[PDB]
């Protein structure tokens, strides 16, 4: 199958520590994961094109990186107004099913 | 067209030791590797055989066993296969593949004395 | 761009969903950007429905049972993700998202609500 | 645990459910397997082209299988040095004249390793969207089939 | 069990044309490839135009400057014809197949351009 998951379910940091999260698949996926971010109540507004590479302008602290079945997002120190739900996507089956997703408190 | 030539004219030959012959023209190698050529062989009467040797491997049909192979480069070259009884045939002519007008060399031919 | 949806509030489970996508400068007359709806059921993650590629193709999530038909438009670039049958568990909110070049999720609309009664 | 068999059916399938060949295709394409050097690897990675030029075809189509794990084919010249192969051209050409036609744009396709590069890492959909456009922008060609369901990245 | 027969007029003056005919046995003339050569006992031997016989396609002139008009290398499913209006030298005769395949890496053309097996030939004087 092409299922998709991700972990930990919910984590929560100070401001300035640094957030690693992993999502991973049980095919292939050849560097087409992305991944984006979802406020409470807002739309997702795309975070990075790839998993190496920045998009949009977002801010220098989201980066990534992974390979084969193995993937994670990573955040050098948690800013405001950075906390929220954190979503992964593959581009290889049609059915682009989505990672468990996770939530990032204040704490 | 292109230029074809052998260096011999005629070879003597005798049951013992190996015969020797060369071929040259403008340019037979491919930049995609590989070479292309063929010896012919003539029984006098037939003369039907450029089958014993394609490219620079045996030929796909039985030919004659161990036929030898010579120079992979811009000069091709064959020796027979060491001593042979043959019969004072034109075991060998040199042609040009590679190239539209197919331009056909001299034989050389084996003398018994 | 900007990116706008339209769609129906309280459904009877024997009635039939449909949802459309608005957009003003976005072009669907290069191979480059495809369409497609993505599902968020109240408190639980993100789920794919479906997507319609520049090229006129249809991709359906086979866990729908195949109860969603796609047609889309050129005028307005209507997509009625129409669901045969509205269950009572397909309570959710529903979102239009580009797809854009490469996998670039980069406009997403505000989402409709869709409930059952 | 990949080799030469199903791999013909595996892309032929989507001509055969399209339509666009006669019964059995694969078979007759292994036929031309079994007497012929299709191989042509000539390059650190494998190439190839499993084909036939008969009949038995009700239009021309180009179908694009892509393997991760290599299967050796016979190499050309020299037939008896199997090479492993990762990408598969088959083609299903009429009227001849097409076959060279495929055959050259193919060679402008194997040559730049640029785009040869990569390959393997690509989705079906990325393939494809590369292929048909090197297809549509190839000054001859036009009227030969290639969509999504002739693409697999695996098998 | 596979052959290449050929026949055709000898002791043909310059007045009147030469026809050779080579009927295929045992190589399809929809699969393998027949060419020409030309053997005269004062010069060596010399490639004619020919035509692949494993369909009648791209006719390939050889030596313009020794062109023929008219040269037609008629194929038919049974025979392969030649013929040549002016009949001006001797020892035109040699009928040869040529592989059923592609050359895939070739410079200018897919055929092989080669012979394999050859046929028995005619006596051609003027
Ligand atoms: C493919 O070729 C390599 C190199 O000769 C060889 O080691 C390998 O066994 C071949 N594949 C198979 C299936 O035999």
């Amino acid at each position: 199958d092409i299922q998709m998951t991700q972990s930990p379910a919910s984590l929560s940091a100070s401001v300035g520590e640094t957030v690693t999260i992993t999502c991973r698949a049980s095919g292939n996926i050849h560097n087409y994961l992305a991944w984006y971010q979802q406020k409470q109540g807002k739309s997702p507004q795309l975070l990075v094109y790839n998993a190496k590479t920045l998009a949009d302008g977002v801010p220098s602290r989201f980066s990534g990186s992974g390979s084969g079945t193995q993937y994670s997002l990573k955040i050098n120190s948690l800013q405001p107004e950075d906390f929220g739900s954190y979503y992964c996507q593959h581009f290889w089956s049609a059915p682009y099913t989505f990672g468990g997703g996770t939530n990032l408190e204040i704490k | 067209d292109i230029v074809m030539t052998q260096s011999p004219s005629s070879l003597a030959m005798s049951v013992g030791q190996k015969v020797t012959m060369s071929c040259k023209s403008s340019q037979s190698l491919l930049n995609s590797s590989n070479q292309k050529n063929y010896l012919a062989w003539y029984q006098q009467k037939p003369g039907q055989s450029p089958k014993l040797l394609v490219y620079f491997a045996s030929t796909r049909e039985s030919g004659v066993p161990d036929r030898f192979i010579g120079s992979g480069s811009g000069t091709d070259f064959t020796l027979t296969i060491s001593s042979v009884q043959a019969e004072d045939l034109a075991d060998y002519f040199c042609q040009q593949h590679y190239s539209t007008p197919l331009t056909f060399g001299a034989g050389t031919k084996l003398e018994l004395k | 761009v900007t990116l706008k949806e339209s769609g129906p509030g309280i459904l009877q489970p024997s009635q039939t969903l449909s949802l459309t996508c608005s957009f003003s400068g976005f072009s669907l007359s290069t191979f480059g950007m495809g369409v497609g709806w993505i599902r968020q059921p109240s408190g639980k993650g993100l789920e794919w429905l479906a997507h319609i590629w520049w090229d006129d193709d249809k991709f359906y999530n086979p866990a729908l049972k195949s109860r969603l038909t796609i047609s889309k438009d050129t005028s307005k670039n209507q997509v009625f993700l129409k669901i045969a049958n509205v269950d009572t568990a397909d309570t959710a909110t529903y979102y239009c998202a580009r797809i854009g070049e490469d996998y670039f999720l980069d406009v997403w609309g505000k989402g409709t609500t869709v409930t059952v009664s | 645990n990949v080799t030469q068999e199903d791999i013909i059916r595996a892309l032929a399938s989507p001509l055969i459910k399209d339509g666009m060949v006669d019964e059995d295709f694969a078979e007759k394409v292994i036929e031309n397997e079994s007497r012929y050097p299709s191989g042509l690897q000539a390059k650190g990675v494998g190439f190839a082209i499993p084909h036939v030029l008969g009949d038995y075809v009700r239009d021309n189509a180009i179908s694009v299988g892509i393997l991760d794990k290599p299967v050796n084919f016979s190499e050309w010249y020299q037939s008896p040095d199997p090479v492993p192969v990762r990408v598969v051209f088959m083609l299903a050409i009429r009227t001849w004249d097409d076959i060279t036609n495929v055959m050259n744009w193919i060679k402008d396709v194997v040559l730049d390793e640029e785009f040869m590069k990569r390959l393997l890492n690509m989705s079906d959909e990325e393939i494809y969207r590369q292929i048909y456009t090197r297809i549509s922008k190839a000054p001859n060609l036009s009227g030969i089939n290639f969509s999504r369901e002739y693409v697999r990245h695996l098998n | 069990q596979v052959q290449l027969k050929q026949s055709g007029p000898g002791l043909v003056q310059p007045s009147q044309s030469l026809s050779i005919t080579c009927t295929v046995s045992g190589f399809s003339l929809t699969s393998y490839g027949v060419h020409w050569v030309r053997q005269s006992p004062g010069k060596g031997l010399e490639w004619l135009g020919v035509i692949w016989s494993g369909g009648s396609t791209d006719y390939n002139a050889a030596f313009i400057s020794r062109l023929s008009i008219s040269k037609d290398n008629s194929k038919s499913q049974v025979f392969f014809k030649m013929n040549s209006l002016q009949a001006d030298d001797t020892a035109i005769y040699y009928c040869a197949r040529a592989p059923p395949y592609y050359d895939f890496w070739s410079g200018y053309s897919y055929y092989y351009y080669y012979m394999d097996v050859w046929g028995k030939g005619t006596t051609v004087t003027v």
